[PDB]
DNA sequence: GACTATGCACG
DNA sequence: CGTGCAT
DNA sequence: AGTCATTCATG
DNA sequence: CATGAAT
């Protein structure tokens, strides 16, 4: 029967219980590669079951049903609902998913259910993942206990800034937006150098946002607050132009808009000026928009003040905004209000424990062959009494044994010897595994250095952030004024 | 429901009936805006032949269809009011695409004869592969692959080029070249009686 | 540019395409396996997936996408939907998949929706796909040209006429009773060793109809019509019962209903009745079953009388209906208005088919192996010899060749030889290998009988069909009344 | 009707059974004993009655179907007598989000029917989480002498009520406000207006590691 | 996560 | 009508 | 295959 | 009024 609870205990283990889940688990990005656990559950399926760049786009509900039987215990509509958004090239800067299909408009329309849809994930998808298979990362137990999954990509790129994330939990929200690829790598190899680095500094390599929709970022002052407190305010405004045309009338042409910010929305409110009046002069508003390129038209009626026009709906719509940095993400298993220098550090603390996980990995395996090779390389030198012995052996298990007291193998190896194929026997030639031995020898230096140099451990994190670079790099689509 | 053209001009303007929203919606970003429209048929469309007048000017889909063709229908139907030139349908390559240009073919066959004697009526003709439409089409482009399920798995862009673009799209265009011949085709297919149509089948129908 | 079609024509083609397919291949089953092509394909699916039943359960969109990803491009609502049915023991005789969570009731409301269900095949869903890997029905591609589906299953049960069909083509529709596997079983028995059976003497082993639902079928007549024909109308009345109580006020208690039937709307379609008085006095319909009973009890008046009241909803509700048959399946590709015989036939036609490419599926493997142990036993007394000889060759090829060439052995023998680990040099003993010679030859034995003579492979079919109604076997639950 | 009703109109032993969505809805309907208990599916995440206006409050039909379904009308037009149900059992998956129903459900009947809650009525189901059923972690390993339950939902019409339906096999929390001080305030914070509050709260009570 | 409407053959 | 695969 | 509603923190 | 993972 019954066991009774006080109302301010009910209510403690269930909402702090709530609390955590949703900030660690949920709606809040990890600092180092930026991904809130769905995406990087996406990310890790899509990526597990060879469904990469490189092959055929495979149904989006085979993907998103593989999510949620092995990861993602959730919403198949909330698992899509992701999946289509880091397709769609107007919320982000570098898309990580590659979708055939409706996967939706500027105009915000539904992307087709999910059922229509197929997708891969992108290249630069790739680069997130690059190297998970040698052990860099964390793994953890799936909800299910069936399989391992990781808790933070590799993250060859530093995606956290580039893409950006958003963002609303319990306690905590989050507004981070996206930047430039290669300027984010410029600030990262400066500050590999300078661990001291000053955000004026900084900032000469990153001189703010660049959204995927391009337009005007307005505010150097209120830029720099953000990239040091974390927390700003900026202006984002449209990329106009002016067109005279015959009769006196003049025309303003709208080509870009405001990062999260609805087409048709826009257009729609803008006409609602029209037909309203607040402001006097706009004769039709039009929407030119097509498969290659945004241009929405506004008329204005002959001799009609068209500054003050502009300039109102700048002020009273969407035309132009305030976009409010509130860049929090998830520190050391807690969310942490933060600015250029954590999220930039913390990215380099985390490649580098990559690259020496990454390092360990494979010198690990070229020691292991290294070894094997040393056992067959002294076998040939004695394989008549090899063979002998492995003969008056009893069974796999004594020739192993046999081997070892016999001749000093050791287990790895008397396990090589004794599985070899019979036709291996034919075979003496000692120079080509000596070609191997040296070959081994030299890729565990590479390694080993870099394991316990620092710098070398640096150099190859930069020599690696370039490739990146010179691979991805675009131009910025929006420009920045003081 | 309706994506208007962004210019009324009954004389130039095409109305694509589309199948089902997803695909309805590839459309709505592919068209020409300033002389395309798009009204996208949700599901399966009534069989005006097999059911009543009565309940037919109940179906949603049928009455925002006479309303936006805007000419009424039936014997009150006035074919020089019309809304657009050419009324065409857009539905996936597969079956049940072809089973809802039946369903439709039949409704403008019978509940507003002048618009199809005038060959106003269109049905475009998307890609089985790619750019080849018929099985010889394709092996023909492995000399000097994506298969497509619908019109839904393709992109806006490949969309306007291939089907919607009048400079580079291929039409069908539903001629009634015989009153009796294409009369005792539409009842014994979508007619009330069962026994004909099973018949129709059995005799056309080869099941290899 | 256009092209100009007749709308005579153009109606024509496309009619002609919807009909074919929607008949072959969507509304009607294999007269075989008794499967629309979608549940031939949920089935196929989750085997290769090893979602079986001896195996954990499985996030049900997992299934769903995996299959509308690889065998049938559809509507994950679709899928789903028949995914479901499957596992409903009130529509199915025989349940072909086992579903944890809410897969509805016989009050029709609706399951819940895939994200929350787990699902896996039943150990007897196992028996229709046992040998299919042994190459044993004709495959094709599925509509990617990716990987080959099956186009009808094994079948080690007759599964058309056990689970029924419904049914809805074009030109032609389906309606198929469930059947108690047992007796189809013995039926199909009988016929086997007496080809030319009639229906009467059929119909002493296969009675009748076994509703899942249970319930009372009249109509021996009809049956034997059906049957016959194909068609044909019984009676379904619901399995009624009287309870007394305090006052004299007897109590109708329905326990069984009719096949097909919503139990809700059963209750309140009776409930109606009482309101509008339609028969003399009723008291009060209430649905007082619970997870482990059916129990609609109809409470009566003080002066009831209740034969009139039970012949009343007998008449005037589904407490009793018509059941009409109306038997069509796919023989040879096309549509066939077929009876217990045609069925019956078709089927062991089809075993038959199964069991022979079984059997030379089997036999060849067991040639492949036995040449290669005939070959060991042969090394064993020139080890030394061969050892000697591999060691001498130059590299694998060379020692393949030399042992052909020395010693006789084939092409298969030599790789087999060549290939072989050197701890086997160990376990050197043939008496143990010319154990596994003879249990090959004698197997191989077994099987060209079978291949050989007729009347040894329908001693299969028989051994076979029966082992499956020993372990799966179960009562009646519908009676029968002439 | 969105809500499926008891049998017999006993307003001594009934028991109103608030359950996180119909997939569990539903499952809750079949496992039913139908002549005390009735249904009440929760369609989405049950309103925010510290945040919002009392006069959206009232236009919620996810609120409203609770109005009328516990038959006594809320604030202070509250007649505590007049009710429909002896219990009032709030029915979640044992996830996150079932908390957080827990949670906007009990801030909805303490700000606008403190007395149910006072009068001990509303309780709190206690479904399992592992299977030969466990409570706890440590509950496992004396069974280990092995399903794991994501949710009401994946559960069985049969199996949820031996577990946690049956009025004999069941487990309930019983909510009762203690301290009626001491617990407006936490009310207020968690699920209050103002956010800072609850981030501090947050910061000095969970435990992230 | 429920609701909403069609086609098809059949009593 | 209510069925069950399809839109 | 769209449509409806709620959380949570922010300007 | 939106936003985007969640019910
Ligand atoms: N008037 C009703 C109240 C509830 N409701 C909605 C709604 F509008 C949308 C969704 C929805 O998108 C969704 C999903 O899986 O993405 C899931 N659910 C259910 C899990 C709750 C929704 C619900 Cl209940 C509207
Ligand atoms: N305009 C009408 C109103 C009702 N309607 C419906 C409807 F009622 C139910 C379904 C439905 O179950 C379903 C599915 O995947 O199982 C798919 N569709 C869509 C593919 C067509 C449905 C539609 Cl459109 C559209
Ligand atoms: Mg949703
Ligand atoms: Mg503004
Ligand atoms: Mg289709
Ligand atoms: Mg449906
Ligand atoms: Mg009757
Ligand atoms: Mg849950």
């Amino acid at each position: 029967n019954i066991q009774n609870m006080s109302l301010e205990d009910i209510m403690g283990e269930r909402f702090g219980r709530y609390s955590k889940y949703i900030i660690q688990d949920r709606a809040l990005p990890d600092i180092r590669d930026g991904l809130k656990p769905v995406q990087r559950r996406i990310l890790y399926s899509m990526n597990k079951d060879s469904n990469t760049f490189d092959k055929s786009y495979r149904k989006s509900a085979k993907s998103v049903g593989n999510i949620m039987g092995n990861f993602h215990p959730h919403g198949d509509s909330s698992i899509y609902d992701a999946m289509v958004r880091m397709s769609q090239n107007w919320k982000n800067r570098e898309i990580l998913v590659e979708m055939h299909g409706n996967n939706g408009s500027m105009d915000g329309d539904p992307p087709a259910a999910m059922r229509y849809t197929e997708a891969r994930l992108s290249e630069i998808a790739g680069y997130l993942l690059q190297d998970i298979e040698k052990k860099t990362v964390p793994f953890a137990w799936n909800f299910d206990d069936t399989e391992k999954e990781p808790t933070v990509l590799p993250a060859a790129f530093p995606n956290l800034l580039v893409n950006g994330s958003t963002g609303i939990s319990a306690g905590y929200a989050t507004d981070i937006p996206p930047h430039n690829l290669a300027e984010v790598i410029d600030a990262a190899v400066y500050m590999i150098d300078h661990p001291t680095a000053k955000i004026d500094k900084l900032m000469e390599f990153l001189p703010g946002p660049d959204f995927p929709t391009g337009a005007i970022i307005q505010g150097r002052d209120e830029i720099k607050k953000a990239y040091e407190t974390g927390k700003g305010r900026v202006v984002v405004r449209s990329k106009t132009e002016i067109e005279k045309l015959k009769g006196g009338k003049e025309q303003i042409v709208i080509t870009e808009i405001p990062y999260e910010i609805n087409k048709a929305n826009l257009v729609k409110k803008i006409d609602d000026v029209r037909v309203n009046n607040k402001v006097a002069g706009i004769a039709e508003v039009r929407d030119e928009s097509d498969r290659d390129g945004l241009r929405i038209a506004i008329e204005l009626k002959k001799d009609a003040n068209t500054e003050l026009v502009l300039n109102y709906l700048f002020k009273y719509t969407d035309l132009q905004i305030n976009y409010n940095f509130n860049m929090v993400a998830i520190d050391n298993f807690t969310p942490r209000q933060v600015g250029i220098v954590p999220i930039l550090s913390s990215y380099i603390a985390h490649r580098r424990e990559v690259i020496l996980a990454r390092s360990r990995f494979d010198k690990e395996k070229a020691e292991k062959r290294l070894h094997i090779v040393e056992g067959l390389i002294r076998v040939i030198s004695i394989l008549d009494e090899v063979i002998a012995l492995i003969r008056a052996s009893e069974n796999k298990a004594d020739a192993k044994e046999n081997l070892k007291v016999s001749y000093d193998f050791t287990e790895e190896q008397a396990e090589a010897i004794v599985t070899l194929q019979l036709y291996r026997l034919t075979n003496t030639d000692v120079v080509v595994l000596q070609e191997e031995e040296a070959e081994l020898r030299e890729k565990i230096a590479m390694l080993a250095a870099i394991i316990g140099d620092e710098r070398t451990m640096y150099n190859l994190m930069k020599k690696e952030l370039r490739e990146v670079k010179k691979k991805f790099a675009t131009p910025r689509l929006s420009s920045l004024e003081d | 429901k309706l994506t208007p053209a962004q210019s009324k001009n009954p004389a130039k303007n095409e109305l694509y009936l589309v199948e089902g929203d997803s695909a309805g919606g590839s459309a709505k970003q592919g068209r020409d805006r300033k002389f395309q429209a798009i009204l996208p048929l949700r599901g399966k469309v009534i069989n005006t032949a097999k059911a009543k007048m009565a309940d037919i000017l109940k179906n949603e889909e049928i009455n925002t269809m006479i309303y936006t063709i805007g000419a009424g229908v039936g014997a009150d139907f006035s074919i020089e009011d019309a809304n657009y030139d050419k009324i065409i349908i857009m539905t996936d390559a597969d079956t049940d695409g072809a089973h809802i240009q039946t369903l439709l073919l039949t409704f403008f066959y019978r509940y507003m004869r002048p618009l199809v004697e005038a060959g106003h009526v269109y049905i475009a003709l998307p890609p089985l592969y790619k750019y080849a439409w018929t099985d010889g089409e394709l092996e023909e482009l492995r000399k000097q692959l994506q298969r497509y399920k619908g019109l839904g798995e393709m992109n806006a862009d490949q969309l306007w080029e291939t089907t919607m673009n009048p400079e580079t799209r291929t039409l069908i265009r539903v001629t009634i070249e015989d009153l009796a011949r294409a009369e005792r085709r539409v009842n014994v297919l979508m007619g009330d009686k069962v026994e004909p149509r099973r018949k129709w089948i059995e005799d056309n129908v080869k099941f290899t």
